C-alpha cells in the first residue's frame, strides 16, 4: 500500500466521526431512570483514539522517500534507468544467443535419440 | 524503455499472462492458418519447411503507397464486409421455425403466468428455467381502450388478399407448366411402350 | 396440413374473443421480481414483430401507394365489396354446378 | 446530456464517402475528405490543483506553513510535529466542546466551525506529498522489472554452462553423429561389430 | 413507440435522488404519456389556481371527472403501478391504460391480442416462407418421382411389388460391437 | 471535393469533443444491443469503428478514462463480426463488464 | 476537469466508479509517459491497460501465422521422443519412428498414430507417454484399405473417448489401445475371409460349401459336401 497518511486520515476524519459516535448517549437517558459504565466507555475511547493517534505518529515516522526530494528522487529514477535501460535488450539478447546453439544442440539430442532408438532394437 | 515492454511481465505481475500453451490452442490452430489436419500437416511439415524457405522471400523495397494510409486500410476490410440447397432449405427452416415456435413457447409460458393466478394446471407447461426463476401468477390483465385503429388496416387487408389470390394464380399457372412438361416427358416412355406392348412384349 | 388445423382452431378462437381482448392490457403483479428481471418482460410487453417484416408491411403500404402513383385517383373498395360478394355468389353457383 | 444518445453523425460515418476519399487519395497529390483526417484536440482541463491555494483562500495558516515547506529536519518537522500539534490542539478543541455544553448549548457547536476551518490546514500538503508517494511506488516497482531480467541471468546462464558442458558426454559432442557418418552409426558402430 | 423504447432524462432523477410519491407524475409530466386534459393536469391547472386544494392526489382526482393517472400498486424502489382512467362521476370510474414505472420510462400496457397476432402472423409467415425459397425444387414425376437437380449431387447419393425372382461399414458395425465386448474381454 | 456538402445540415466544428464524449457512452454493454437496429452496425456504420482506431495512439490515449470503452474497443477488435455485434451478450455482458468493474 | 465537464453532457454512463484516483494515477501515468518512450508497444502498458479482465467467454482471438505452430511442432519434436526415451514400455511388437505425430506403422497389419492432447509439461514424472489420440485411422491391411469418412468418425471417436475413460482410472492404458487395434482390423479380416466364403458359396463354384458369419461371437463354419 501507499499514501498511508490517508490511511491515517481514515483514523482522523473517521475517528472524528467516532467522536460523533461518542456523542449519542446523552439524548435523554439521565432522568429517565449504564451511563456510568458509558463513562468507562469514554475512557475506552480515551485509550483507543489516542493510541490510534500514536499509531498515526508511528506511520508518520517512516514516510517513504525520507529524503523528500522528488526533484532528485526522480534523478534517482534516472540513474535507475541508466542501469535498467542498458540491461533491457542485453539480458534478453542472451535468449537468442543461447537458442542459436541450444536449439540445434537439442536436435543433436534428437540424433542421439536416433542412436537411442538403435539401442532400443538390437 | 524496452523494459516497459517487459512490463508485460509486470502485467504478468498483474495477471496470469494468458493460458499460453494448450492442446486446444493447437486445436483452434488446427483450424487456424495453413493448412489443416495435424497428420496431413505433418505430411506438410517438409512443405512447411519449404514455407520457411523461399516462400517468405518477399521483403520491402517499394513505394510507401500513401493512398493506403491510414485507417482506410480498415475501410478496405469494410469493402470485404460488403462485396465479399439440400439441408440448407431445411436448415434455415429450422432457424425460422425455431424463432417463431419458441416465441410461441413464450406465448404458452407467459399466458401460463397469467392463468396461474387461478388454476394451477397451466403454469406447469412453462419452460423449465422460468419456474426456477419467476413465481407464477405474475402477469395480470388490465381493462383498457378500444384501443386504436387506422386505414392501414383495411388497405393491407385488401392488398395482401390481392397478392394472395394472385400468388395462387402464379402457382396454378407455373404448376401447369411443370405438369405439362411432365406430360411431355412421360409420353415418350409409353410411346416406346407402344413399341413394346403394342408390338407384343412382356410387361 | 396439421398446421392448417392449428391456424384453423386458432383463427376460430380469435372470433369474438378479440372483442374482449381489445380492452385487455398485460401487466406483471406483486410476485414479479423487480431488480432487473423486467426487460425480458418488456420484450414480453413488446408486441413488435420481425423488424424486417414490419418493414415489409411498410413496403406494402408505400408501394401500394406507388401503385397509387401509377393510378392517382381510383376508388375500388366500395365495389370491391362486390368483388368479394361476387366471390360469395360465384362460389354458390360453383356449388350449384357441383350439385348438378 | 445526450441529444438523444445515438450520434447524429451517421452520414459522416458512411462508407462510400471514404470510398470517394479513395478516389481522393490522388486528389491533392497535385469536403469531408480532409475532415476524415484527424481532428484538433481539446487543450483543455490543464488546470492544476485548484483545490489547493484557492481553497486556502476560501478559508489554511498551517497549510500556508506547508506552502513554506515547498523550498525530522528539512520540511519534515512541521509535517510531523506540527501535525501532532494540530491533532492535539484539536483534542483541546474537543475539550472546548465536550468540556462544557449544557450551559446555553449553541455557542460551542458554532465554534466547531472554527475547529474544522482550523482543520482545513491538514490535507493539502499531504496530497502534495501524495504524488511523492506515487513516485515511491514507481521506485519500488521499477526494478522488479530488473528482477525479471535477472531471472534470465538466473536460468539462461545455467542452460549455458550446463548444456555446454553436457554437450560433451558419453555421447561425446552432440555433433559426434557427423551427419553422413552417422548413417554408419547404426551399422559401423553396431552391425560392424562381430 | 409506446413499447420497449428509451425515453430518459436521468439528471432529473439525479436531482430527485429517485421517486417519492406524487413526484412520479412529475417526470411523468415530462413524459408524452402525460395528458393535458387529464384531471392530473387540469387540476395541475388547479395548482395554478387553488394550489393548496389538491390533497394527495386521488381525493381531488377521482371526485372530479376526466382523465386521471391513479396510484394503486407500489413496487419500491423501481416500479410503481399507475393506471390511466376517466372518471365520469365523483363516484364512477372508467379506467384506461396501466401506465407503469419502467424506470426512466413509463409505458402503455399492450393488448394480449397484439402480441398474439404478432405470434400468429410471424408463425404463419414462417410457414409461408417455408413455402417460399424452398418449394418446387423436388419436381414431381409419375415415374422419376420428386427430383433434386445439382451441379453435383454429392454431398450424398404406389409403384410395383413383385419383380425379378452397403452397409458402407465393412460389417464394421459388428466389429465395433465386438470391440465393446473385447475391451473388457480380459476384464470380464 | 464537396463531401462536406453531402451533409443535409452538418459540417460542424466536430473536433475531438463529441468523439470521446460518446466513446464513454460506447462503454456500456447495455448500449451494445441498441446498435442492433439501424443507427449503425455492420453497414456504413462500420466506418465509425474503423476511424475511431486512433485512440491507441499517444495524446488521444490520455483522455481515455473508462477502459470499459477500451473493452468495447476489444469488442470491435474482436470479431464483433460475430454475436458481439449481434446477439452477445444480454445483461450478462454488463456483468462481463461488472466483473471487470469488480476486478 | 474543464474538458471533462465538456464531456459531461451525456447519459449517465461511462461506465465505472465516480472515484478517479486511478485516473489521477493516469495523469501520473502521463508523467510516466514523460518517463517513458520507448515503447509504443508498451504505451498501453505505460497506460496500464488492455487487461482489465479475461474471465469472460466473449471470443478471444487473433491472427496466428506461420512459424508459430510449426515451432510448437518442434517442441513436440523434443517432448514426444523424450517420452519415448523415457516410457515407452511397452506394448510390443514395435518399430516406432516418430516425427511430429507419433509414428505407429505396422506390417501386413495396419496404420496406427499418436497425438497428445492435454496439458503440456509432465515429463519423467508421468513421463510414461500418457496422452495421445487416434489420429488419421488409415489401416494398411492389403486385402482392404482406403478409409473414407464415417469410419474415421465413429471409430476414432469412441476409441479416443474410452481412451480418455482410461485416463479416468488407474493406468493400463496404451496396451489396451494396442489390443483394440489388432482386434478391430482382424475382425475385419474375419469378414473378409467370410466374404470370400461367400465368393465361393453365393456363386461359383457349386454350393453346399459354406462359411456363414454367425451372430454369435465370431465364427466361420466351413461345412463341406455331404
Amino acid at each position: 500500500m501507499a499514501c498511508r497518511c490517508t490511511q491515517l486520515q481514515d483514523t482522523i476524519d473517521e475517528v472524528a466521526t467516532q467522536f460523533y459516535s461518542s456523542i449519542h448517549y446523552l439524548s435523554s437517558h439521565h432522568d429517565f431512570v449504564s451511563a456510568e459504565e458509558l463513562q468507562f466507555a469514554q475512557r475506552d475511547l480515551a485509550k483507543d483514539l489516542v493510541t490510534k493517534f500514536m499509531q498515526i505518529d508511528t506511520l508518520i515516522n517512516q514516510l517513504p522517500g525520507i529524503s523528500t526530494a522528488p526533484k532528485h528522487q526522480l534523478e534517482k529514477i534516472k540513474k535507475l534507468q541508466n542501469s535498467i535501460e542498458e540491461k533491457q535488450l542485453e539480458r534478453k539478447s542472451l535468449e537468442s544467443e543461447n537458442e542459436d546453439l541450444k536449439l540445434q544442440l537439442a536436435k543433436r539430442i534428437e540424433t542421439f535419440g536416433r542412436l537411442s532408438c538403435v539401442l532400443f532394437q538390437p | 524503455d524496452a523494459d516497459i515492454s517487459s512490463l508485460s511481465l509486470s502485467l504478468d505481475p498483474e495477471i496470469i499472462g494468458g493460458q499460453n500453451n494448450f492442446l486446444e490452442n493447437n486445436l483452434q490452430q488446427i483450424f487456424q492458418k495453413i493448412i489443416q489436419e495435424r497428420g496431413p500437416f505433418r505430411d506438410l511439415k517438409e512443405e512447411d519447411l519449404q514455407k520457411e524457405l523461399q516462400k517468405e522471400s518477399i521483403k520491402d523495397e517499394s513505394s510507401a503507397k500513401s493512398s493506403e494510409t491510414e485507417n482506410v486500410l480498415e475501410f478496405a476490410t469494410l469493402d470485404s464486409k460488403r462485396n465479399v440447397d439440400s439441408q440448407a432449405y431445411k436448415k434455415e427452416l429450422i432457424e425460422q421455425i425455431m424463432i417463431a415456435q419458441t416465441e410461441c413457447s413464450l406465448a404458452l409460458d407467459m399466458t401460463s403466468l397469467l392463468l396461474s393466478k387461478f388454476k394451477e394446471n397451466s403454469i406447469e407447461t412453462i419452460s423449465p428455467f422460468l419456474k426456477s426463476t419467476v413465481p407464477p401468477s405474475s402477469l395480470q390483465f388490465s381493462r383498457s381502450q378500444p384501443p386504436e385503429s387506422k386505414e392501414s388496416d383495411a388497405t393491407l387487408a385488401k392488398c395482401w388478399k390481392e397478392k394472395s389470390l394472385t400468388s395462387s394464380c402464379k402457382f396454378l399457372f407455373e404448376a401447369k407448366e411443370r405438369l405439362t412438361s411432365v406430360v411431355e416427358t412421360e409420353h415418350e416412355y409409353y410411346t416406346e411402350l407402344v413399341k413394346v406392348k403394342e408390338a407384343s412384349w412382356p410387361l | 396440413n396439421i398446421l392448417l388445423s392449428q391456424i384453423h382452431s386458432l383463427s376460430n378462437n380469435l372470433a369474438a374473443h378479440s372483442h374482449t381482448l381489445q380492452t385487455t392490457s398485460i401487466y406483471p403483479s406483486l410476485e414479479f421480481p423487480v431488480k432487473e428481471q423486467e426487460p425480458l418482460l418488456t420484450t414480453l410487453l413488446r408486441t413488435k414483430a420481425l423488424p424486417e417484416v414490419e418493414e415489409w408491411e411498410a413496403n406494402t403500404l408505400q408501394e401500394y401507394e406507388a401503385s397509387i402513383s401509377s393510378q392517382p385517383k381510383k376508388k375500388e373498395a366500395n365495389d370491391a365489396y362486390q368483388k368479394d360478394q361476387l366471390w360469395d355468389q360465384a362460389r354458390i353457383i360453383f356449388m350449384e354446378e357441383r350439385e348438378n | 446530456s445526450a441529444f438523444p444518445p445515438p450520434p447524429p453523425y451517421y452520414k459522416l460515418f458512411t462508407r462510400e464517402n471514404i470510398e470517394k476519399v479513395i478516389s481522393n487519395m490522388e486528389k491533392e497529390a497535385k469536403s469531408l475528405a480532409k475532415l476524415f483526417k484527424k481532428p484538433s484536440c481539446l487543450t483543455s482541463g490543464t488546470y492544476q490543483m485548484f483545490g489547493d491555494t484557492w481553497r486556502l483562500d476560501e478559508a489554511n495558516a498551517i497549510v500556508g506553513t506547508s506552502f513554506t515547506r515547498v523550498h525530522d529536519l528539512i520540511k519534515i518537522p512541521r509535517r510531523a510535529y506540527e501535525l501532532r500539534f494540530l491533532s492535539r490542539s484539536l483534542m483541546l478543541n474537543f475539550l472546548e466542546l465536550l468540556g462544557i455544553m449544557a450551559k446555553a448549548p449553541e455557542q460551542f457547536p458554532s465554534k466547531v466551525e472554527n475547529i474544522r476551518v482550523l482543520l482545513l490546514n491538514l490535507h493539502h500538503l499531504i496530497n502534495d506529498y501524495r504524488p511523492h508517494q506515487s513516485r515511491e511506488s514507481l521506485i519500488m516497482l521499477l526494478e522488479k522489472q530488473l528482477k525479471h531480467e535477472e531471472s534470465q541471468v538466473e536460468l539462461l546462464r545455467t542452460h549455458n554452462r550446463q548444456m555446454t558442458e553436457t554437450l560433451e558426454k558419453y555421447k561425446s559432442l552432440d555433433f559426434n553423429m557427423e551427419k553422413e557418418g552417422d548413417v554408419i552409426q547404426q551399422l559401423k558402430s553396431s552391425i560392424k561389430k562381430p | 413507440d409506446l413499447t420497449s423504447i428509451q425515453w430518459r432524462m436521468p439528471e432529473w432523477v439525479q436531482s430527485m435522488g429517485g421517486l417519492r410519491t406524487e413526484n412520479v407524475l412529475e417526470y411523468f409530466s415530462q413524459s408524452p404519456f402525460y395528458s393535458h386534459k387529464s384531471n392530473n393536469e387540469m387540476l395541475k391547472m388547479q395548482s395554478q389556481f387553488n394550489a393548496l386544494d389538491l390533497g394527495d392526489l386521488n381525493s381531488q382526482l377521482k371526485r372530479l371527472t376526466g382523465i386521471q393517472f391513479v396510484i394503486i400498486h407500489e413496487r419500491p424502489p423501481f416500479l410503481w403501478v399507475i393506471q390511466k382512467q376517466n372518471r365520469l362521476n365523483e363516484n364512477e370510474v372508467k379506467p384506461l391504460t396501466v401506465y407503469f414505472v419502467c424506470n426512466e420510462n413509463i409505458y402503455m400496457a399492450p393488448n394480449a391480442y397484439t402480441l398474439l397476432a404478432t405470434r400468429m402472423l410471424n408463425a404463419t409467415y414462417c410457414f409461408q416462407k417455408a413455402l417460399t425459397k424452398i418449394e418446387k425444387f423436388p419436381q414431381y414425376n409419375p415415374q422419376e418421382g420428386y427430383t433434386y437437380p445439382k451441379l453435383s449431387n454429392d454431398n450424398l447419393e404406389e409403384n410395383k411389388n413383385q419383380s425379378i425372382e452397403p452397409e458402407d461399414f465393412s460389417v464394421v458395425r459388428a466389429f465395433m460391437q465386438s470391440l465393446h465386448s473385447s475391451k473388457e474381454a480380459p476384464d470380464v | 471535393e464537396t463531401k462536406w456538402l453531402l451533409s443535409k445540415v452538418p459540417d460542424d466544428k466536430s473536433r475531438f469533443e463529441i468523439e470521446l464524449e460518446f466513446v464513454q457512452m460506447l462503454s456500456n454493454p447495455w448500449y451494445l444491443n441498441f446498435l442492433a437496429q439501424h443507427k449503425y452496425f455492420e453497414d456504413e456504420a462500420f466506418l465509425q469503428y474503423l476511424e475511431y482506431m486512433e485512440y491507441w495512439r499517444e495524446p488521444e490515449y490520455v483522455k481515455f478514462i473508462i477502459y470499459p470503452t477500451c473493452l468495447h474497443m476489444l469488442t470491435l477488435l474482436k470479431n464483433p463480426q460475430f454475436r458481439n455485434d449481434i446477439s452477445r451478450a444480454d445483461l450478462s455482458k454488463q456483468v462481463n463488464d461488472e466483473i471487470y468493474y469488480e476486478w | 476537469f474543464l474538458q471533462g465537464q465538456k464531456f459531461c453532457f451525456q447519459n449517465l454512463v461511462h461506465v465505472l466508479q465516480d472515484i478517479r484516483y486511478q485516473l489521477s494515477f493516469a495523469r501520473l501515468r502521463n508523467s510516466d509517459l514523460v518517463t517513458a518512450l520507448d515503447i509504443l508497444s508498451t504505451g498501453t502498458s505505460l497506460r496500464l491497460a488492455n487487461a482489465p479482465t479475461s474471465k469472460l467467454y466473449m471470443l478471444s482471438e487473433s491472427p496466428l501465422s506461420t512459424k508459430q505452430i510449426l515451432q510448437t511442432l518442434h517442441a513436440l519434436n523434443m517432448l514426444i521422443r523424450i517420452r519415448l526415451s523415457l516410457y515407452e514400455i511397452i506394448p510390443t511388437p514395435f518399430q516406432h519412428f516418430t516425427i511430429a505425430n507419433g509414428r505407429c506403422t505396422f506390417t501386413v497389419p495396419n496404420e496406427f498414430s499418436v497425438s497428445l492432447t492435454t496439458n503440456s509439461q509432465d515429463p519423467k514424472s508421468t513421463g510414461i507417454s500418457f496422452q495421445w489420440i487416434v489420429v488419421d485411422f488409415q489401416f494398411h491391411l492389403p486385402d482392404f484399405s482406403s478409409t473414407p469418412a464415417k469410419y474415421r468418425v465413429f471409430i476414432e471417436l469412441h476409441l479416443n473417448e474410452e481412451i480418455a475413460a482410461a485416463f479416468v482410472l488407474q493406468k493400463p492404458i496404451l496396451p489396451l489401445i494396442y489390443n483394440i487395434l489388432h482386434k478391430f482390423c482382424l475382425y475385419q479380416r474375419l469378414n473378409l475371409l467370410s466374404q470370400q466364403t461367400f465368393q465361393l458359396s453365393r456363386e461359383s463354384w457349386l454350393g453346399h460349401l459354406r462359411g456363414v458369419y454367425d451372430e454369435k461371437p465370431p465364427r466361420l463354419r466351413l461345412y463341406y459336401w455331404p
